[PDB]
């Protein structure tokens, strides 16, 4: 359970950082 | 399409001068109002799943060669469901023989 | 801006057209404007994706084709 939840959270964070590398809602290591 | 009323032939557009009049080869002219004033367009949206695969998506639950996954259909509660993956965007669509379409299509 | 008929699909452009005219009164439709037009809808997702500003688009277009007259709406 811990591995799965860490993996899903990290993947969500990865996608979020990938989208907002320069953009604003309204940085490589994490 | 503008067809000549008398002889049912294709009528050219002839964009003159402030208005548009459709002229046939037999001379008939039928003028133009508002909706005739579009010349050409090319919309940018790389999507044809709504019509290109409409027949395919409808027929998919009956296709024996389609991949199935172990999920319950919200409408009829079969425990298996055929899975479609369409296009470059790899859109995943879940369909069933009962008509369920999973919010896509 | 007399009345003029447009394509009734894009007929509601006059309300923002007047907004453009009052907000950009340095430039007005030139006397040589022909009976031909191009309506272009910007991809907001791409211009926010690559950080392209609307002013940049319009000034580049009007500097590259003064032979053509361009009108821009408010977008931010
Ligand atoms: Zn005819
Ligand atoms: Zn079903």
């Amino acid at each position: 359970k811990k591995v799965q939840t860490a993996l899903k959270a990290s993947l969500e964070f990865n996608t979020f950082y990938a989208f907002y590398e320069s953009r604003c809602p309204k940085y490589i290591i994490y | 399409m503008k067809i000549c009323k008398a002889c049912s032939s294709c009528m050219v557009r002839t964009y003159v001068d402030g208005n548009i009049i459709f002229r046939c080869s037999c001379g008939e002219s039928v003028q133009g109002d508002s909706q005739n004033l579009l010349v050409s367009s090319k919309v940018y949206h790389t999507g044809e799943m709504e019509d290109k695969y409409k027949i395919f998506i409808k027929n998919a639950p009956f296709d024996p060669t389609n991949c199935q996954i172990k999920k319950d259909c919200p409408n009829c509660h079969l425990d298996y469901l055929t899975q479609i993956c369409i296009g470059s965007q790899k859109i995943i669509i879940l369909v069933c023989r009962c008509g369920y379409m999973s919010n896509r299509g | 801006t007399k009345k003029n008929v447009m394509y009734p699909d894009f007929a509601s452009d006059v309300e923002w057209m007047t907004d453009f005219l009052e907000n950009h009164p340095l430039l007005q439709p030139p006397e040589d404007i022909a009976n031909w037009c191009i309506r272009l809808e910007l991809n907001k997702t791409t211009m926010i994706l690559k950080s392209i500003s609307l002013e940049s688009i319009i000034n580049s277009l009007r500097a590259k084709h003064p032979n053509t007259y361009i009108m821009h709406s408010v977008e931010n």
